[PDB]
């Protein structure tokens, strides 16, 4: 072995994950709203054959 | 093998008959689980039985086969209720799972509290045995000579009486320097992690606390605090402190950052409040 | 201490032993901490293990004849590990193919085949080869003839029990009355009234009024030396046929025309 | 701001007091959260409109998993074009923060019909990544 | 990559090296939706490309 | 000659070693890597056989060694003690790379990224030994080191899919022992054998992997099987944790067919047609697959038989595999015929064979079915038919026989008919319409929901390669 200071670097990133999966929740809300983008595009669409 | 024979010699009267065949029982309890499920409401009655006097191990057996079975709820609080065979968990690596899950159902606990209460940890809504496994979380952290995974562990819980304890004995002031780097480590994480308003605006005011306790320190630092807080009371205190410690370098510095950086409300209501401390014009 | 169980199982007391075998599992403990608890058995642990072995077998006979079901599950439990290991070290004895008759036996009386052919599919390997049947003949034979709904053969082995007569007493008694009971079952649906005459031929009983006595146990009216299934038979599954945790799902028309609906246009 | 709101029926004045009504809330938070509903139920396209920017200026200088389910409802629930606009700008304000997440956002929000979904994608860009250059952000703009 | 053929101090090596996956086990569950939310946000996204 | 041999294995090795490398070192890539893996160690044990049997041994002396080496040495010595430049750590040819380990980082101990490549490394070899057959102390050996490794790691999703490969050698290797003769050894390493599988099985969810949890969850309901415990099995299904995530069609096949032996020994008949026939359907269609779909296919006629529904004549006709389900077809001939003297002729003759596949046990309680399948025919061509005559037909012993039969028959409701003593005849009591039952509604709900599944499974499916094609270049 002969390192250290491993420690020191693992934890580094036990910190900024915790905020790094909190910018990619709102990329899972991405899914919830092209549900309602898609249902209202029905009705874009009964709109645009008239 | 069959795990059913000791079953069976639970049921038999002597206590010395039993104590054997629940010891027999935890060399394959994670390991021949499967038949103890099943007759778990045996277990069980002997630790409700209080003329059982290895109630301590029934309790722990039990914990072990909700932990096997993917209940994960109910391993915890058999954990705390065995009340000990915490030892067996240190000298255990594949199931410090469940020392784990005891934080995860601190900070739920923790977080529901903090709202409507200061204060909960010191009150006996939350069980002081759940408490306890939490800090020796904290502890054991430490031991690896980590602060970094400390003071994580610290914040979800919302003890802020553990992370002054934390800062407080790695800060002897080695040097001016070193003390504000940890601090700053902390500054910028309340700000970005802790939306709390109540829980961020405690953090913030402990870091301003150990720099002012200090006769240096970085005040570039303490600039950052005084402007999200945006409260004209904590940079009334730290010009103050620059009054009994000039410098015609100095003050100035600090001074030409802090108008620039701080808002326009802020600044109207600190220049009045200067000229009671008797804070000399040229800062006006 | 061993020997106390031992001169009291020959001298015919097995209440005497039966009280008296809870102060020697004292000594087991002990005993099982000599040996290994199998696994390695050598000529240095086998005559250690062949006393664990001796007072287990010799518990078991005791408690049957007794009637303590609940120790007898103990013994029961016990033995099949000591059994199991090895092909053979001490996995021969008698007493051995005694017991796996007993065991069986238990297993029809409580009227559950389930716990009967899991016990089976595990005796199949060494055990029953080993042992050949020389009275595993028997409990297999009459499980056999209850599949097949063939009692004439069923109630006929009760019979032939008494040549092998010791303690098989205590569960062909309960075996009877399952074997009344597994007819009475197949007589409702079968037919709805018969003559008394030809009811007591069938339920298996030298006297008429021995038979009057088994209608009332199982609440059917014989009247005019009649007995009828058109009133009694309909009763009996309607109150044990109302439950209220199956029976608000029965799965509507309604329910089932909703239930496609959605599937369409998700 | 609110009663004259509702009481004229004068184009100019109405605007400029629903837009009031968003600038005096900034920093607010979660203390917005009585007079944002009110607005974006309104059935005025005015009160609609401050609404949006409502979320906007409370919500700014912080980001927020809540501000950004609430704005994707309005631009897809309201067919009058200026609410739809609305709602666009006011997502960059928000996430001046991280301001790398917004050209993943709005990327999706420059495919829509609408020309002033389009037309608000622009401005909330513009917003995020004002003070430091991104390269991501041009992608969008193009 | 972690080592347990030597240990020291009491396994003092090995118990801080258990308990730090069971420390990420928390961010692993929420990674199991993030892992889903990749199929499904491009299988509605195409959808709505067609539309 | 000897030396030739060794350069010209260990550079085809290479290949392969950079194309596995490449993926852990970018992030794992998940269902991509089992992929590779399995194409290449069908390619590499066929390879071992040829140009020398140290090919292993090549490619363990041009990487690091945690432990490879000492591994690599007991299994030379073995088969031979050989020295032509095979002590491993002897032959260069890494020269600095960080692919081939770079020189300096070792000696440090700075670089420590063998760990799954020695999984690799193992599992080949576990493979080899058992083409060979010289399994025995080797094996042993191989499984004696594995097991304090595989907890010497705290292990990574990559290396799961590895390990969820050498725990399928290490299961099986017990059982070719146990499987030549008994040995007092054999019974010893059973009860070790299942501990250490159900100690690993918890550790395994929670690093969450589908392929290390499948698959033991497979080894140890078929040690169930062999040692006759159903309620050790059952507890066992009850767990409830099988996944369907991401888990291969190998895991699956083996799995519906383990469920359906479970269930038909504890009487339960219903539930195990529906896996019979999934388990087939997974199973692929090869020669080489041939011997899992002849022990399917026996099983299929009894399941089928207890629930009292006839299975194809012409399933068994037609097959290749007929002259193996020979025995087989005899079985379904006398349940068909009602004939209970063929049934017992037809058990005894082939008896041998029935014991090897334990269709044996389940052929006790398909005498059942033979009986009520002879009275069956006699009810539906004949409504009024003195219960005398009946005897006379299936040559019963008396008149009480008879009526025992038949009145069991109707409890079940499979004859369906009602006894007169007291007016000398059975007459049945058959309605036979099922068109003006409530009945047809209930059919037609799985029809449609089955229907409605595929429609949603089409759908899904049908846009992950075009997502694919649009991040690709084109026009």
């Amino acid at each position: 072995n002969n390192n250290s200071a491993l420690s020191n670097v693992n934890s580094d990133i036990y910190f900024k994950l915790k905020k790094l999966e909190k910018e990619y929740e709102l990329l899972t809300l991405q899914e919830d709203y092209i549900k309602d983008e898609q249902r209202h595009l029905k009705r874009e669409l009964k709109r645009a054959q008239e | 093998t069959t795990a059913a024979p000791l079953l069976a010699l639970l049921r038999e009267n002597q206590d010395s008959v039993k104590t054997y065949a629940l010891e027999s029982i935890n060399n394959v309890v994670d390991q021949l689980w499967s038949e103890i499920s099943n007759e778990l409401p045996d277990i069980e009655a002997l630790y409700d039985d209080d003329t059982f006097s290895d109630r301590e191990m029934a309790a722990l057996i039990a914990s072990k086969v909700y932990y096997n079975l993917g209940e994960y709820e109910s391993a915890v609080k058999y954990a705390l209720a065995a009340k000990d065979r915490f030892d067996i968990d240190e000298k255990s690596q594949f199931v410090e799972t469940i020392v784990s899950k005891s934080i995860e159902m601190y900070v739920q606990e923790a977080s529901k509290q903090y709202t409507k209460d200061e204060q909960f940890y010191t009150k006996d809504i939350i069980d002081p045995k759940l408490t306890s496994i939490f800090e020796r979380m904290i502890e054991k952290c430490l031991k690896a000579s980590e602060l970094k995974l400390a003071l994580g562990i610290a914040l979800e819980g919302y003890r802020l009486d553990i992370i002054e304890s934390a800062l407080k004995s790695k800060l002897d002031q080695d040097s001016t320097s070193e003390n504000v780097k940890i601090i700053n480590y902390l500054l910028t994480l309340a700000i970005t992690t802790v939306t709390n308003s109540k829980f961020r605006s405690s953090i913030l005011r402990k870091s301003f606390d150990f720099l002012m306790n200090m006769p240096n320190c970085d005040y570039l630092t303490l600039n950052k605090v005084v402007v999200n807080l945006n409260d004209a009371g904590l940079a009334l205190q730290l010009f103050k402190k620059l009054k009994e410690e000039n410098d015609e370098g100095l003050s100035a510095q600090i001074a030409f950052d802090l108008v620039s950086s701080a808002s326009q409300q802020l600044l109207e209501i600190l220049v009045t409040e200067l000229t009671a401390q008797g804070y000399d014009p040229a800062l006006l | 201490l061993t020997k106390s169980l031992s001169i009291a199982f020959e001298n015919g007391d097995y209440a005497a032993c039966e009280k008296l075998l809870p102060p020697i599992k004292i000594e087991l403990i002990k005993n099982n901490l000599l040996i290994p608890d199998l696994s390695i058995q050598n000529d240095i642990y086998l005559n250690d293990l062949m006393i664990t072995k001796r007072i287990l077998e010799v518990g078991a006979l005791a408690s049957i004849q007794t009637f303590n079901f609940d120790s007898f599950e103990n013994y029961f439990n016990q033995l099949k590990p000591y059994y199991f290991s090895n092909n053979h070290k001490l996995s021969e004895s008698d007493k051995k193919s005694k017991l796996i008759s007993l065991y069986l036996l238990n297993l029809l009386s409580q009227n559950n085949t389930t716990k009967f052919h899991s016990e089976l599919q595990y005796l199949d390997k060494h055990i029953k080869n080993l042992e050949d049947d020389s009275l595993l003949s028997y409990p297999i034979k009459l499980d056999r003839w209850l599949m097949e709904g063939s009692y004439q053969k069923a109630w006929d082995l009760l019979q032939s029990g008494s040549q092998n007569i010791s303690e098989f007493d205590s569960f062909t008694d309960i075996l009877k009355s399952a074997i009344r009971d597994e007819i009475a079952k197949n007589t409702e649906l079968s037919y709805d009234f018969l003559p008394l005459s030809n009811i007591k031929a069938l339920l298996f009983f030298n006297n008429e009024k021995e038979t009057e006595k088994f209608a009332l146990e199982r609440n059917w009216p014989i009247v005019n030396s009649k007995v009828y299934f058109n009133n009694q038979s309909k009763e009996k599954a309607d109150y044990e046929d109302e439950m209220m945790h199956e029976e608000d799902q029965k799965t509507n028309i309604i329910e089932k025309a909703m239930d496609y609906a959605i599937s369409i246009e998700n | 701001m609110f009663t004259y709101s509702q009481e004229t029926q004068h184009g100019n004045i109405t605007r400029g007091l629903a837009v009031g009504l968003a600038l005096i809330n900034y920093g607010r938070q979660e203390l917005a959260d009585d007079l944002i509903t009110k607005m974006l139920a309104s059935d005025e396209s005015l009160l609609r409109y401050g609404g949006a920017f409502t979320i906007a200026l409370a919500y700014a200088g912080t980001g927020n998993n809540s501000a950004v389910k609430r704005l994707l409802h309005v631009a897809v629930s309201d067919s009058n074009d200026d609410v739809r606009r609305a709602a666009v700008i006011a997502l960059g304000f928000v996430l001046l923060r991280d301001y790398t997440t917004v050209p993943r956002i709005v990327q999706l929000l420059s495919k829509s019909h609408n020309a002033h979904v389009r037309c608000g994608t622009a401005f909330a860009l513009g917003i995020a990544c004002a003070g430091k250059g991104l390269q991501s952000a041009i992608d969008v703009l193009d | 990559m972690t080592a347990a053929v030597t240990s020291s101090n009491i396994v003092l090596e090995t118990h801080e090296s258990g308990i730090k996956p069971y420390f990420e086990q928390k961010i692993q569950e929420t990674e199991l939706k993030i892992r889903s939310k990749t199929e499904n946000v491009r299988r509605l996204e195409a959808q709505r490309n067609a539309l | 000659l000897h030396h030739s041999e060794k350069k010209y294995a260990e550079e085809d090795q290479v290949q392969e070693l950079l194309k596995v490398l490449n993926e852990i070192s970018k992030t794992t890539l998940t269902l991509d890597p089992r992929y590779i893996w399995r194409s290449l160690k069908d390619l590499s044990s066929l390879r071992n056989q040829e140009l020398l049997n140290a090919e292993t041994l090549c490619f363990t002396v041009n990487v690091l060694y945690p432990d490879s080496s000492s591994f690599k040495k007991n299994l030379l010595k073995f088969i031979t003690s050989n020295h032509k430049s095979s002590v491993p750590g002897s032959a260069e040819l890494r020269n600095s790379y960080p692919a081939s380990f770079y020189s300096v980082n070792t000696e440090k101990k700075t670089i420590e990224v063998t760990a799954e490549i020695n999984c690799f490394m193992h599992l080949l070899v576990q493979l080899f030994l058992w083409d060979s057959k010289e399994l025995e102390q080797l094996v042993e050996f191989n499984r004696k080191v594995v097991i304090p490794n595989l907890l010497c790691y705290y292990n990574l999703r990559s290396l799961n899919l590895i390990n969820a490969k050498l725990w399928f050698y290490i299961y099986l290797s017990h059982e070719t022992l146990a499987r030549s003769s008994e040995e007092i050894n054999s019974d010893n390493q059973n009860i070790i054998l299942r501990s250490t599988m159900m100690k690993f099985l918890k550790i395994a969810s929670l690093k969450h992997d589908n392929e290390t949890k499948a698959m033991l969850i497979n080894l140890i309901l078929r040690d169930f099987l062999n040692n006759g415990e159903v309620d050790s099995a059952s507890d066992f299904i009850s767990k409830l944790e099988y996944p369907h995530t991401d888990v291969s069609s190998s895991l699956e096949a083996r799995y519906f067919f383990y469920l359906s032996k479970i269930n038909a020994i504890q009487l339960d008949y219903s539930t195990a047609n529906e896996y019979i026939i999934a388990a087939i359907r997974k199973a692929p269609h090869n020669s080489k697959s041939l011997g899992f779909l002849q022990q399917s296919n026996k099983l299929h006629c009894c399941i089928q038989l207890l629930m009292g529904d006839i299975p194809e004549l012409s399933f068994f006709h037609q097959s290749n595999m007929q002259k193996s389900l020979l025995p087989y077809y005899h079985l379904t001939k006398a349940v068909k015929l009602g004939d209970l003297k063929k049934f017992t002729s037809t058990i005894t003759k082939y008896k041998q064979l029935l014991l090897k596949d334990d269709t044996y046990q389940l052929c006790v309680r398909l005498r059942s079915n033979v009986i009520k399948t002879g009275i069956r025919i006699i009810s539906l061509t004949y409504k009024k038919i003195s219960l005398r005559d009946i005897c006379l037909k299936l040559n019963l012993d008396s008149e009480q026989t008879v009526e025992y039969m038949v009145s069991r028959a109707i409890r079940d409701g499979v004859i369906e008919a009602k006894i007169n003593h007291e007016d000398g005849f059975i007459e049945t009591t058959e309605l036979l319409n099922i068109y003006d039952s409530e009945d047809p509604q209930q059919v037609f709900d799985e029809r449609i929901k089955f229907a409605n599944q595929l429609h949603d499974e089409y759908l899904v499916s049908m846009r992950y390669p075009e997502d694919k094609k649009t991040q690709q270049n084109e026009k």
